[PDB]
């Protein structure tokens, strides 16, 4: 009698955290390429990354 | 007496008429087809076993072979009528004779979804439950101790 | 009439043909399982001898795909209706939502 | 060495509503006789339910008459729910008349003594004019278990009146069954438990009925533990009521006799032709 | 129980000429009136024909 | 809002129950969800098919 | 016709054992193969009469982690052994026997003392072996008149005993037709003895422990 829930999908209780910090980091990332140090494909490629 | 006699004894659905018709049905194979035929295990010989109702009845072993799910799939029944034709249907194309893909050895009646989620269940290993760590005579003693 | 819905059965039923919309407001007449008579208020009302209104619900009929398409009230005597309500409930409408 | 149960208490929350128990019951029995009791009380009850119900005005289910806001499926659809309790036959015709403003309901049907009315305020119809009228023969049988009106498409007993309209038939009175095995008292000796049995019907059966009538259908099951007319009466002056007498003996006997007519012998004739009977 | 023929196969032929022999035999029994060599559970000829196939 | 809603009547609220076997009275372990759906029947019927 | 229900026809009683058999029951009525088959193996399983070993003491082992010189096997093996032991006790409801032998050889269970009334069944099961010339086993079996299967927890060695003279059952119901319905079920019983009594005696045996609960009903 195996079913299936809502809670028997447990979302990770850091989750937050590395979205809060991804953001965070992106924040300024685009920031450092608007300054003209790196180029677009490269500025793409890492964000992907 | 004669062929229409028959054929309105048919008609009518005597009581009589279904206990002929099992004596046929016993041994009398006939093959099983779904629309779209890629190789060869798309066309395979079952025994029938008559059933009330209007739906056909499919093993689940077999349903990897034909590609058939349960969500509105339709099948093709054809009946063999020589005794050439039947015999090729039992010696040849018998569900219980291909179980080896001809494309690879490897087999193709593997359970999925249902079965293996049980025997998941069954040989799992649990670290504190209740009758653990004693010995038993047998798997029958298993069995009676489980039940 | 489905528990969980969306709150768009009620668009979904009146806009559609299937039911029967009250023209002008007013009082159940008469009501039956093949015909409903409302008397209309008389402000509503025509000056020049304006009336009644009668709506015949359509009973046992085909579809383009052979399927049945009647229509039953859902009102009764003296109940007061006001212009946009509804009268009767066609295939798949319960009280004018839709209900498949 | 087995403690047999008794019927101790028989509770009675409501008309429909009951509680009965079993005490007392050893280890490992308790459950043993509750699930097999469940599973006898839901399948096999005898019930009576109505059936084959003929309006005066219609011909068939799809119509609908004046005066009347439901529909005549609708009324074979509510006459289903009707539950009526007969101990004196297993097959009677009620009957239904009315007129006037306002709905119908079951006290509304004739009160034949050996016909209980259960739920008297069962709304049947609704009649919206005071110059509308409705009657109806409503035809009640006893069974047990659900058969549909499908299934009486036999078409080799008789022919159907137009106006006669078949109803879905739920025999079974049973609702749900739900049991509970529990500690009895401590009696000066454990492991003594009871079992309480909780059903719920429409009203038309005794629990106590119900319980004996499920034990000994499955005392019965468990049973098997062993290893293994002129043209009649010209027939009939000879004291020859059955057609084997007559076809015993051949037409030339039979035309020997003065008591044989000609319309008799020219039926036998017909009678023989089809090769059935009287082929000597 | 003709579930398989796995034995029929495994004892000779190339699994082709053991349906035309097995038609032979099941067509000289039905047709003709040559009694079979092996007793009959309510079977049809095909299966008494490969029952007796095997020696 | 649907725990609170559950929590209103007298329901679980995790949504799985302890259900029994109907043909043995046994009791399934992991206890199952039981609840409301709303099922539609589509127009492909076995008997314009056979 | 409303209380005529069906009643099965048992030709079908094949099997291929003394102490396993295979009944058929044919035709039931829909739902009672279930009720009745899952009702009989309830009660075979947990309440059937009958005598087994309960706990045996060795002559100079009062531990179950140790051993006795001589013996290719141990006590734990020994004791699972025991508990294949079957025995049908007659008269008195309990008795202690012994195992006093010493020679070179498998301990069978003619070894045993006769004791009278205590009448082995399986006279060819082995106990343990020995190889030794001197080394000798002396043990006080008792046996027991219970019902069910008693584990250790919940009750000198102590023994399992397993009071049941069932080893295993297993109904399995089928389809079966009588000229016009295919919904009727076909009870399918399957049943391997120990050797004590046969398994048609013991359906019977259950079958009249179920409806002697029910003459307060019936
Ligand atoms: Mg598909």
């Amino acid at each position: 009698g195996a079913s299936v829930g809502i809670d028997d999908m447990v979302i990770p209780e850091k989750k937050h955290e590395i979205i809060s910090e991804a953001e965070a980091e992106v924040a300024e990332i685009q920031e450092q390429f608007q300054s003209g140090l790196v180029t677009a494909g490269e500025r793409y490629n890492k964000v992907i990354d | 007496t004669t062929i229409k006699a028959a054929k309105k004894m048919v008609e009518r659905e005597e009581a009589v008429v279904w206990d002929i018709l099992d004596e046929v049905i016993r041994e009398h194979p006939v093959l099983l087809n779904r629309a779209p035929t890629l190789h060869r295990l798309g066309i395979q010989a079952f025994e029938p076993v008559l059933i009330e109702g209007k739906a056909i009845q499919l093993h689940p072993l077999v349903c990897a072979a034909y590609n058939a799910d349960f969500d509105g799939d339709q099948m093709a029944v054809h009946v063999p009528l020589t005794l050439e034709a039947q015999l090729e249907a039992r010696a040849l194309m018998m569900s219980t004779n291909n179980i080896l893909s001809p494309a690879n050895g490897e087999p193709i009646i593997v359970p999925s979804q249902d079965v293996v989620l049980g025997l998941y269940y069954m040989t799992r290993d649990c670290v504190n439950a209740k009758g653990e760590g004693m010995v038993l005579t047998g798997p029958k003693e298993a069995e009676r101790l489980y039940r | 009439k489905p528990l969980v819905g969306t709150g768009m059965e009620r668009a979904v039923a009146v806009d559609s043909g299937v039911t029967a919309v009250a023209k002008r407001g007013g009082v159940v007449q008469y009501v039956d399982a093949s015909r409903i008579v409302i008397k209309v208020n008389e402000d509503e009302m025509y000056p020049g001898e304006a009336g009644i209104d009668i709506y015949n619900l359509t009973k046992y009929t085909r579809s383009n795909q052979n399927t049945c398409i009647n229509q039953m009230p859902c009102v009764s005597l003296g109940e007061p209706v006001e212009r946009g309500d509804v009268l009767a409930d066609g295939p798949s409408t319960d009280l004018g939502e839709l209900a498949l | 060495e087995f403690l047999k149960p008794r019927l101790v208490d028989i509770e009675q929350v409501s008309s429909t509503h009951a509680k009965v128990t079993l005490e007392p019951l050893e280890r490992g029995f308790g459950h043993t006789l509750g699930n097999a009791l469940r599973r006898i009380l839901l399948s096999s009850m005898p019930g009576c339910a109505v059936t084959e119900v003929e309006i005066d005005g219609v011909l068939h289910e799809y119509s609908t008459k004046e005066g009347v806001q439901e529909d005549i499926l609708e009324i074979l659809l509510n006459l289903k729910g009707l539950a009526v309790r007969v101990q004196g036959k297993d097959e009677v015709i009620l009957t239904l008349n009315k007129s006037g403003i306002g709905p119908v309901t079951a006290a509304d049907i004739t009160h034949d003594g050996d016909v209980e009315i259960v739920k008297p305020q069962h709304v049947i119809c609704h009649l919206t004019d005071e110059n509308a009228s409705i009657s109806m023969r409503i035809k009640v049988q006893r069974g047990r278990g659900y058969v549909p009106a499908s299934t009486r498409i036999h078409s080799e007993e008789d022919e159907r009146p137009i106006g006669r309209l078949l109803v879905d038939a739920c025999y079974s009175p049973v609702e749900r069954i739900a049991y509970n095995v529990e500690a009895a008292r401590v009696e000066q000796r454990t492991d003594l438990d009871k079992l309480v049995i909780e059903m719920e019907t429409n009203g038309t059966i005794d629990p106590e009925e119900a319980i004996r009538r499920a034990a000994t259908i499955l005392a019965e099951q468990l049973e098997a533990f062993v290893d293994l007319v002129r043209s009649a009466n010209c027939l009939k002056a000879e004291a020859i009521h059955y057609i084997g007498d007559l076809v015993q003996r051949t037409e030339v006997e039979l035309l020997k006799t003065p008591n044989l007519g000609k319309k008799s012998l020219t039926e036998i004739k017909d009678v023989l032709a089809s090769r059935g009977l009287s082929l000597g | 129980a003709r579930v398989t023929v796995q034995d029929a196969v495994e004892k000779i032929g190339n699994r082709f000429d053991l349906v035309l022999v097995a038609a032979r035999r099941a067509r000289q029994m039905q047709v003709g009136g040559k009694d079979p060599l092996v007793p009959e559970e309510n079977d049809k000829t095909t299966v008494i024909a490969l029952r007796e196939i095997e020696e | 809002e649907i725990k609170e809603l559950l929590k209103l009547g007298d329901l679980p609220t995790s949504g799985q129950i302890r259900l029994y076997d109907g043909r043995t009275g046994e009791q399934f372990e992991r206890p199952v969800t039981v609840g409301y759906m709303y099922m539609l029947k589509l127009n492909h019927l076995v008997d314009d098919k056979m």
